[PDB]
């Protein structure tokens, strides 16, 4: 009725809807996690830099899990700039810098973008654009000795402030004199390289504490560094929303005989769509069938004679939607008949549906007339002795209504 | 000295299986009965990328060397097979200016009888490898037939190259050019033929 | 399935329910179609089984229980003959429906002429048909009765090429097959332009939702949405064209299996080229063939001819046939076949007297 | 503006390409009432089934809105038979035809 | 014979093929259709000189 906008419906078979299984759950596959980045050395050497002579990792051609830097309590401060820190295991880049060293407790807070400080100014610099992240925690454990370690040291002043990511190891002697001090000291001609000597039992803010800064770029050379993949559990057979190494579908995995090359990963149909994957863990060939639709028709006598119904889902097996599967789909409501009749309202496929005897909606194979063998013989005539004169009535159709559209007034007005 | 590249320096185009079929393409490809520079280890042209073979009973052939100056200034592609595994590295070397092989870095990689061939193509940041070895009967020139290259490697190195030279008793060199060749593919799902649509008005029908 | 895509595709209101209207309306159409060429028997008849025919061999093309029962023929006919949201829907009747048709078409053909289209097939031997039909394009009964062995064997040795033709041609089913690879080839180029762009990002359509923010994947969709709409728009248009070559078509095939089988046209070259005689269908995918039967005149001889002769001062004209000599003598025969009848009173008939007749030649007319 | 006139004209673009395949429709239906007023009610048609089952006697038009009815008058034979038949008899050793 | 009109035509795909595939069967149509109507005799034949 809401289809055919009405309240009065005529005898027929109306598609009124669109069938579709829907996926049952959601599976993505991805290759064994594998070729871990050399975090491994990073977060655990013994060994660690002076602050003005931060040492450097570069990153790539790698994976690591980068939430492991604030899930794991490891690490007493994690910070991200320009990147969120819930967001790092969904990106890629093409070079990460891993840039580490020791400093007081004091001196945490200038480890941040285009600051400012005794570290910022002569000992390790960051660019007020900087992406990427820093962890920071306590090392009273790791590099503090008894008397005081003497073999971890900053700078205390510079000609010239450090631009970004300078790295001045050098013996310069700083100047604050009007005579140059020529690799010597003298007149406010001042040596910079000062010791911490941290010792086990200092005060939070003279205790030693490890900062590495992760640090971000992508370029015009390819992504070689990216964050952990995720891989479901695989189902068969079951009508699934999927993803394998990002090419992403819907539809029903099977098992199949496609044998692909060695270095082969999907399969095309004629027309370009996909209708094969391999497993990028397991590597079996998998059919992709799609999910099951169809059109929905509803069979009907006209409203004038009753209000029962059938229904068929178009090309559909009953195992997917009285219940009767018919080669025109799958047929719901209507009796099964081993009669056959003229055919009233057509299904398909040789099946024909009416109204009949407590009565309903009946399907039988349809009936092409009554079967007769003529009395043929070599020597058998028949021949007529009476006729009836007969009236047929023919209709044809031989004019439409004359219709004129101004195009100006419809389309403006 | 020069010869025709008659039907070879087909590759598969994409990593993708179809079978029974017949699937049109553009890429860079050799062009069919193209003509081919032949060699008995001179710096070459890259171009668009190189088709590269070698006829060969005794294995002379070591390595590759690819960039802009493939020399100290700047960085370049070294690649040499070192008899126990394929190794490629990617620097500013200062390796020899006339080098052989006999008895910084951004990335590094680690692993007549016989028609050894080669493709190498450079785009968008990726470099790509593909290759075949075939038994052969023939010594004058690359023996008429057809065998498709599959791929061996797909590196991320993004660096730009225009020039290479051969490390090393034979060797030829053509040059890939963009076409459009339509691609028969067998129930295996191996390519078996080719046309080259340009060639002449035959392939183009 | 695109949810962001599904809401903006309401913006154009009845466009998506019209080409499903559209192509109900073809779809329908095929069906009437093909029960229009078909369906013209009111009672499927069937053939007796001892096959007393009078020499000429119905088996190529009646049914062959060993078989859907189809013919020897149709079976070489059938042989030579060969899911984004898209569906091909069966067709009402099946083919051994259509095969049960056409083997009641021949049933009542054979066994009672054209009997069976005007009323109840009133059985009559085949000989007899066959003498009918000759009498149908102007050749005299007794010509058939008088060659009936060799009439027979030339229309059994004629069948038998068609096994021939149709083992080894496709050019005759070219007609068929072109209208399975124009709808095939129509639905490649609708499957093949959902991977067009037209100008949108990307032709695929969560690779543009997953990549950028909802005013802007918005503005690609609506590229998207309107080239594939547009793509749709056109290949309904081109079926609608298409459906109604068909339907001419199918109206023609209607004409034939009225004019053809269940008669015998006196229309020149409507049932294939001579004086047509009968036809059989036979079924195919798609289609119908007709096995068209005509008389071809074969081995002509000059003759002197006259209007007409000239006796009494009457001047004779002939009754049916034609006066034609062999340079001595004077006959009268029918026109399409070389049979002389000595001129007679009764084989001819007077009009007035032979001054008027541009042509008349003087003669003896015999009076019984 | 320019998004309601890009839709409105495909719009009426579709409207006009429908009507102009529904009008041959009734062109090829009004060439055929046109073919059975002259073959059938101007005459007497030997064509089988084209003016109603059964062998054609006359037909008369009656004029409906947008087309034409033909009442086609057809003599179809009703009481048959069975008989034994003979293609020829013999008299004096000549054989005799039906006329 | 823009080359940079070219370029932005080839992302609406076969829209251009199926058009110039349409007007080819119409113009080998009209040829079948002349010779449906004319090529019906198979012998050129010829009235004689009186
Ligand atoms: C024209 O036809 C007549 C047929 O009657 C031919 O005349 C007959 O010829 C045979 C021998 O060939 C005789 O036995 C008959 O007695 C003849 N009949 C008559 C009525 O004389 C005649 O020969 C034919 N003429 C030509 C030129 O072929
Ligand atoms: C991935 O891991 C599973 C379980 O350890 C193993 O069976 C499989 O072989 C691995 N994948 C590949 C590509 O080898
Ligand atoms: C699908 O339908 C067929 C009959 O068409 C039936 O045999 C089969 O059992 C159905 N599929 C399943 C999964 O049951
Ligand atoms: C209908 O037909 C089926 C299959 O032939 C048979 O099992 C069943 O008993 C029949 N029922 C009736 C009432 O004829
Ligand atoms: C005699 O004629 C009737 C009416 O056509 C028919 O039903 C019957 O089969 C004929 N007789 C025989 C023996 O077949
Ligand atoms: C012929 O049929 C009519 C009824 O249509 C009947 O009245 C008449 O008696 C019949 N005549 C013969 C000879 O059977
Ligand atoms: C191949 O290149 C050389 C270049 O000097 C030329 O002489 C020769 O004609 C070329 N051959 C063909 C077949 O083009
Ligand atoms: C196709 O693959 C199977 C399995 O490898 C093989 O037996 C068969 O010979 C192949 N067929 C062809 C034509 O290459
Ligand atoms: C008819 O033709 C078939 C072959 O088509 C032949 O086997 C048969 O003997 C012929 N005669 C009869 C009476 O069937
Ligand atoms: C005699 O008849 C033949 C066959 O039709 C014809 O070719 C020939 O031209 C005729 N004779 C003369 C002298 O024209
Ligand atoms: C026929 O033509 C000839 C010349 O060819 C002429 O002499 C004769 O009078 C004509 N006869 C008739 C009946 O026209
Ligand atoms: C035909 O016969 C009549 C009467 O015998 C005669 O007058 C006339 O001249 C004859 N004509 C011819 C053409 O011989």
């Amino acid at each position: 009725k809401c289809t055919l906008k009405s309240f009065t419906v005529e005898k027929g078979i109306y598609q009124t809807s669109n069938f579709r299984v829907q996926p049952t759950e959601s599976i993505v596959r991805f290759p064994n996690i594998t070729n871990l980045c050399p975090f491994g050395e990073v977060f655990n050497a013994t060994r660690f830099a002076s602050v003005y002579a931060w040492n450097r990792k570069r990153i790539s051609n790698c994976v690591a899990d980068y939430s492991v830097l604030y899930n794991s309590a490891s690490f007493s401060t994690f910070k991200c700039y320009g990147v969120s820190p819930t967001k790092l295991n969904d990106l890629c880049f093409t070079n990460v810098y891993a840039d580490s060293f020791v400093i007081r407790g004091d001196e945490v807070r200038q480890i941040a973008p285009g600051q400012t400080g005794k570290i910022a100014d002569y000992n390790y610099k960051l660019p007020d654009d900087f992406t990427g992240c820093v962890i920071a925690w306590n090392s009273n454990n790791l590099d503090s000795k008894v008397g005081g370690n003497y073999n971890y040291l900053f700078r205390l002043f510079r000609k010239s402030n450090l631009k970004p990511f300078e790295r001045d190891i050098s013996t310069e002697i700083y100047q604050a004199g009007s005579t140059p001090c020529n690799g010597v000291e003298g007149f406010n001609c001042y040596f910079p390289l000062q010791s911490y000597g941290f010792q086990p039992t200092n005060g939070v803010g003279y205790q030693p504490y490890r900062v590495v800064v992760l640090s971000f770029e992508l370029l015009h050379a390819p992504a070689t560094v990216c964050g952990p993949k995720k891989s479901t559990n695989l189902v068969k057979n079951k009508c699934v929303n999927f993803n394998f190494n990002g090419l992403t579908g819907t539809g029903v995995l099977t098992e199949s005989n496609k044998k692909f090359l060695p270095f082969q990963q999907f399969g095309r149909d004629i027309a370009d769509t996909t209708d094969a994957v391999r497993d990028p863990q397991t590597l079996e060939i998998l059919d992709i069938t799609p999910c099951s639709f169809g059109g929905v028709s509803v069979i009907t006598p006209g409203t004038n004679t009753s209000n029962q119904v059938a229904v068929l889902y178009q090309g559909v097996n009953c195992t997917e939607v009285n219940v009767f599967q018919t080669r025109a789909g799958c047929l719901i409501g209507a009796e099964h008949v081993n009669n056959s009749y003229e055919c009233d309202i057509p299904i398909g496929a040789g099946i024909c549906a009416s109204y009949q005897t407590s009565q309903s909606v009946i399907a039988y194979t349809m009936s092409l007339g009554a079967e007769n063998s003529v009395a043929y013989s070599n020597n058998s005539i028949a021949i007529p002795t009476n006729f009836t004169i007969s009236v047929t009535t023919e209709i044809l159709p031989v004019s439409m209504t004359k219709t004129s559209v101004d195009c100006t007034m419809y389309i403006c007005g | 000295a020069y010869t025709n590249s008659f039907t070879r320096g087909v590759y598969y185009p994409d990593k993708v299986f179809r079978s029974s079929v017949l699937h049109s393409t553009q890429d860079l490809f050799l062009p069919f009965f193209s003509n081919v520079t032949w060699f008995h280890n001179p710096v070459l042209p890259f171009n668009d990328g190189v088709y590269f073979a070698s006829t060969e009973k005794s294995n002379i052939i070591r390595g590759w060397i690819f960039g802009t100056t493939l020399d100290s200034k700047t960085q370049s592609l070294l690649i040499v097979n070192n008899a126990t595994n394929v190794v490629i590295k990617v620097c500013e070397f200062q390796f020899c200016n006339d080098p052989f092989l006999g008895v910084n870095c951004t990335f590094e990689y680690v692993s007549f009888k016989n028609l050894r061939e080669f493709v190498f193509k450079n785009i968008d940041g990726y470099f790509k490898i593909y290759s075949k070895h075939t038994p052969i009967n023939l010594v004058r020139d690359l023996p008429q037939g057809f065998s498709a290259l599959e791929p061996l490697v797909d590196l991320p190195i993004g660096i730009n190259i225009t020039r290479f030279q051969t490390l090393l008793a034979a060797y030829y060199v053509g040059y890939l050019q963009p076409r459009t060749f339509l691609l028969k593919y067998n129930e295996n799902g191996t390519i078996t033929d080719a046309v080259d649509c340009a060639l002449d008005p035959l392939s183009e029908t | 399935d695109s949810t962001e895509c599904s809401n903006l595709l309401l913006q154009y209101g009845s466009f998506c329910t019209q080409l499903n209207r559209a192509l109900t309306g073809i779809a329908v159409e095929q069906d009437k179609n093909t029960q229009e060429v078909f369906a013209q028997v009111k009672q499927i008849y069937k053939t007796p089984p001892i096959k007393d025919f009078g020499g000429f061999n119905f088996s190529q093309i009646l049914p062959d229980p060993s078989k859907s029962k189809r013919s020897f023929i149709e079976d070489l006919l059938f042989n030579k003959v060969t899911f984004n949201g898209l569906t091909v829907l069966p067709p009402l009747l099946t083919d051994e429906m259509i095969a049960q048709y056409t083997s009641a078409l021949l049933a009542g053909t054979i066994t009672s002429g054209w009997t069976f289209g005007a009323g109840a097939a009133l059985q009559i031997p085949f000989a007899m048909q066959m003498a009918y039909r000759f009498n149908g394009i102007g050749v005299t009964q007794n010509v058939l009765y008088e060659n009936q062995k060799l009439i027979a064997n030339q229309f059994n040795s004629a069948i038998g090429k068609i096994q021939d033709s149709l083992s080894s041609t496709a050019s005759a089913l070219g007609k068929l097959q072109d209208v399975v690879n124009q709808n095939a080839q129509a639905l490649n180029t609708l499957v093949k332009q959902l991977s067009s762009n037209f100008g949108a990002i990307s032709s695929v359509l969560n690779d543009i939702l997953s990549r950028l923010d909802k005013v802007e994947a918005e503005v690609q969709i609506d590229r998207l949405i309107t080239g594939r709409l547009q793509s749709l728009q056109t290949y309904v248009t081109q079926q609608l064209i298409r459906a109604a070559e068909i339907r001419a078509s199918a109206n023609l095939a209607a004409t034939k299996m009225s004019e053809c089988v269940l008669g015998q046209s006196k229309r020149v070259d409507f049932c294939g080229k001579g004086y047509h005689l009968m036809s059989f269908p036979q079924s195919a995918p798609h289609g119908v063939v007709f096995l068209h039967v005509t008389y071809v005149p074969a081995q002509e001889k000059n003759f002197t001819t006259a209007p007409a002769i000239c006796h009494d001062g009457k001047a004779h004209f002939p009754r049916e046939g034609v006066f034609v000599s062999n340079g001595t003598h004077w006959f009268v025969t029918q026109r399409n076949f070389y049979e002389p009848q000595i001129i007679t009173t009764d084989n001819t008939f007077v009009s007035g007297n032979c001054d008027v007749v541009i042509g008349i030649v003087n003669n003896t007319v015999y009076d019984p």
